[PDB]
């Protein structure tokens, strides 16, 4: 346990929440815009009667 | 440098008012002089005789040229088998100083820095829901830009003197472009914000206990001072060979020297007594050390054999520490110390100001058609 | 008495235990190096304290603001020239253009002329942004945390009388101590004052002070940061580490004579000398 | 990795909650509008307008109940507004990190015709690998 | 994958509504007070 | 300014949780030094008590 305490470099632990969260998704607005194109379809709904 | 150049100059700080305090406290006369080299001293091979020898203040003291040594004396147990110690005046360890002094985030990532989705897309978004606005309005089942004001106040939220038009359909579109411009917003600042909590990573070294250094390259320098005691005491331990021929190729000989190089970034690390390095952190505001301590030794008199100058200086010592002179030298030295918008919204500023001049200019020329 | 009358009675040898270190014990007998850097400290009830949420300096600093009210006069005037080329918005465009900021004032007359209303929108979206940011800051607060330390040191204004101060409290220490000897040759009215808050037991006095009976008490430094450090609760974080306090440590007393202080000082920097310490 | 988890994974039925007092709320202004110009109808396009107050002009009630109703509406959307971008800040902080194969029998390791981008991979020659 | 593998908005809204309901309810019937008052 | 330190403060008491509130770690001198709350245990004549 203390050789491999030793010879094993141990920093990068298991799934750290560090910065690389780039401020970008894609998926958010594209579902956003499904709701928007559902709203587009009851516009029309409405606008044609 | 300069090897005939000797002149007599003033000496004053910590140790220089602790030996006053010292003549003041004992009656005797001194001398002050100054050590040739600018080492502390190590057992180092002599040219011929197979035999190692000193240098530095214990060469000078052991020589006969000195008497007593009042200096920061890095207490290990290889000067104590030749020559007495004190007790120490000063307790004090080991660590590492880096630069761990770089600005985060230079203009908060509002557009700029941030790619260029999110300005374009309102853009065509509203653009999109004015052109069905207008289908809307000049076919119901002025009008261009009392529907783009409404657009754009409803994008953008603070209460304005406008009016919805004739929306007995279009009041949904409102509804989904408000939910829409607020849902936006929210996730925006929410994670502006949370992303300016969490930006905080690793770049330093987190003290002996690195992996890094243990296996090192090129990219962290560390070393030390030339013939220094921290490299005897690295020189003894059984598995810090390593650190010690890293250190060995890049040997300085004042600290002064490693601190111009790691503040023009020539080193990347510096085993180094703590307070004085919390000091120069002090003295420097792009200088942080890391947390791990080790070592705990003590500064106190480099001192000769059987002396009678041995029991009432070091009586003289205690008092010193039972009484708050300790605590003057606090207060002279050790105790003594020393979303901007300047660097992030200088930009915004900026990009407000083109538009406010644009505006002006496109306004004027509306007045000079109209 | 204890050790030292039996060191000095030559009744013993030496105390490899722990043992605190002052002037008339270096008189009687004779120290070893020390290896420890054990001062003094006193630990205190410490409940919860502020975090202190009061001012902030980060987004304007107190100049910042003169561009808001240079640019609050830009839009003002060009609101004039909109109102002279076409309503009682001259002198009220810094309360409307401030009141729009926190968005809940009563909607002045905005004119069609598309001048004011474009950079009424400029600038507020430059408000959102900057109340996003506010909120940013009030987010970032939470990173940090620091309860305020209510005694710096031992020089505090405190220590000169709790009747100084509007609540009055206690302090203690051990009973025949070297620390009220060095009390004692520091301030006698500490002792005076510490005479009427004295107690009996270490542990007594640790639960009197997690359960209100003891406002301060002073020991030696790095026994009550190992005990803070094993508390159960962990509810005790010291104050400072030895800057305002003795500064001293632990040796091993020996006979004035004897021929064992040099081996015994050899073997204290071999064990510090390798880490084993 | 930043996913996207707003209304369908969170709001399953908290949205039906939502709606519930929406249809609550909009019945009190019906009921005061006819009590004591065109708020009948309109009653819910003005409400969900002030659950976000996004700059939209409707009209100003001179019924003090449709007021405190308002008011009362609005210091909920406003706490809801703060609860949502908690939520917000805990799912950024908590934060998952999927990756592309979890796993050795990938369906994707039989032939990278499976998705768009053909990816690649490897071993050492000569291994017991 | 058969058993180790296997394992076997929410929380700030439930106080929320109840409370919330509770005072429109009382608020209604402060309303009924209101307009017998005038 | 107050609603927005409300929804500061209200976010703060949902970022984090009470970190360890049960010890995880086996050098720990709190059992190394046990109490009568620390009730750990092992099986009778198992291989941890070899
Ligand atoms: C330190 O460095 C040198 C001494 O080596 C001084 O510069 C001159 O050096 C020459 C010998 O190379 C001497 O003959 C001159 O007398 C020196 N100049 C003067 C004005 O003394 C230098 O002045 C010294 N001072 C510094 C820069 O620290
Ligand atoms: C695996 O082992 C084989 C057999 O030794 C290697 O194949 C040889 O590759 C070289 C070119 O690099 C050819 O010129 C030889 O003809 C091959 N066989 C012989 C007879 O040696 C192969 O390169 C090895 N792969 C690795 C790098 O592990
Ligand atoms: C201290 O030393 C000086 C110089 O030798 C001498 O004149 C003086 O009398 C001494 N004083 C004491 C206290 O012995
Ligand atoms: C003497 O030894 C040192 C190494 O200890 C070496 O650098 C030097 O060149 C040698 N020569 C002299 C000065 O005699
Ligand atoms: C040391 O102090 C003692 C105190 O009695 C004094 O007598 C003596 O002269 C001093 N000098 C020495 C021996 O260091
Ligand atoms: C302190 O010493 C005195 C000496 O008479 C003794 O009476 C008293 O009990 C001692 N207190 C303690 C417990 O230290």
């Amino acid at each position: 346990e203390e050789l491999e305490t030793l010879w094993l470099t141990g920093i990068c632990h298991n799934e750290k929440n560090e910065v690389m969260s780039s401020q970008l998704d894609i998926d958010n607005m594209a579902g956003v815009f499904y709701m928007l194109a559902a709203a587009m379809a009851l516009s029309l709904i409405t606008f044609i009667w | 440098g300069s090897p005939r150049h000797t002149v007599p100059q003033c000496c004053y700080g910590f140790c220089i008012d602790l030996l006053i305090k010292l003549a003041r406290t004992m009656n005797f006369t001194y001398e002050v002089h100054l050590v040739a080299d600018g080492k502390f001293g190590t057992q180092e091979r002599v040219n011929n005789s197979n035999k190692k020898e000193w240098n530095g203040m214990m060469g000078e003291l052991l020589s006969g040229q000195a008497d007593m040594i009042v200096a920061p004396l890095t207490i290990n147990n290889e000067r104590a088998q030749y020559i007495e110690f004190s007790k120490p005046f000063k307790y004090q360890g080991l660590t590492i100083l880096v630069k761990k002094e770089i600005p985060r985030s230079t203009l908060d990532s509002f557009m700029q820095p941030f790619q260029s989705t999110l300005w374009l897309l309102v853009g065509l978004s509203v653009h999109v829901v004015a052109v069905m606005l207008y289908l809307l309005d000049r076919f119901s089942p002025l009008t261009l830009s009392s529907a783009m004001w409404f657009s754009w106040g409803v994008l953008l939220n603070s209460g304005i003197g406008e009016g919805a038009p004739r929306s007995f359909s279009a009041r949904i579109l409102g509804m989904v472009w408000a939910g829409f411009a607020m849902i936006i917003v929210a996730s925006y600042t929410a994670n502006l914000a949370a992303f300016l909590v969490l930006d905080r990573p690793e770049e330093r070294i987190t003290g002996i206990n690195d992996p890094r250094l243990r296996n090192p390259s090129d990219k962290f320098i560390y070393a030390t001072v030339k013939q220094s005691s921290v490299d005897i005491y690295f020189r003894r331990q059984v598995e810090l060979s390593t650190m010690y021929r890293h250190m060995e190729k890049h040997n300085y000989e004042s600290a002064a020297e490693a601190i111009q190089a790691v503040r023009d970034n020539k080193l990347h690390a510096f085993i180094w007594d703590s307070a004085v390095l919390e000091f120069e952190a002090s003295q420097k505001c792009d200088l942080v050390t890391t947390g791990e301590l080790f070592f705990r030794s003590g500064f106190g008199i480099g001192m000769r054999k059987d002396s009678p100058w041995k029991q009432n200086v070091s009586l003289s010592i205690l008092k010193s520490h039972e009484n708050g002179f300790m605590e003057d030298l606090d207060k002279t030295w050790v105790r003594y110390q020393e979303t901007l918008t300047f660097e992030n919204m200088a930009g915004v500023f900026m990009l407000v100001a083109g538009g406010i001049v644009a505006g002006i200019f496109l306004i004027f020329i509306e007045i000079a058609y109209k | 008495n204890g050790m030292i009358g039996e060191v000095v009675y030559q009744r013993a040898v030496m105390a490899v235990g722990s043992l605190t270190i002052n002037e008339e014990r270096s008189e009687v007998v004779d120290f070893s190096v020390p290896f420890v850097e054990t001062g003094i400290s006193v630990m205190v009830s410490r409940s919860n304290g502020t975090v202190s949420p009061s001012a902030f300096l980060e987004p304007f600093s107190a100049s910042v603001w003169v561009m808001m009210f240079v640019m609050l006069l830009i839009v003002s005037a060009i609101a004039v020239f909109v109102f002279e080329y076409f309503s009682f918005t001259i002198g009220k465009a810094i309360w409307l253009l401030w009141g729009l900021v926190f968005n809940n004032s009563v909607p002045v007359q905005n004119p069609k002329g598309t001048t004011s209303k474009i950079m009424v929108s400029v600038w507020a979206f430059f408000a959102v942004i900057f109340l996003a940011s506010y909120t940013a800051n009030l987010a970032a607060f939470m990173i940090q945390e620091e309860f305020v330390d209510q005694v710096t040191g031992l020089s505090d204004k405190k220590f000169q009388r709790p009747h100084d101060y509007s609540p009055p409290f206690r302090f203690g220490t051990v009973p025949n101590g070297s620390t009220e000897r060095n009390i004692r040759n520091n301030y006698p009215y500490m002792h005076q004052y510490m005479t009427r808050f004295n107690q009996r037991g270490v542990e007594d006095a640790l639960v009197s002070l997690k359960t209100g009976k003891l406002d301060a008490f002073i020991y030696d430094a790095a026994v009550l940061n190992y005990k803070a450090g094993r508390d159960e609760g962990c509810k005790l974080v010291t104050i400072g580490s030895g800057y305002i306090f003795a500064t001293t440590g632990y040796g091993i007393a020996l006979q004035k004579g004897s021929p064992w202080k040099r081996q015994i000082d050899l073997a204290l920097l071999q064990f510090v000398g390798d880490g084993e310490m």
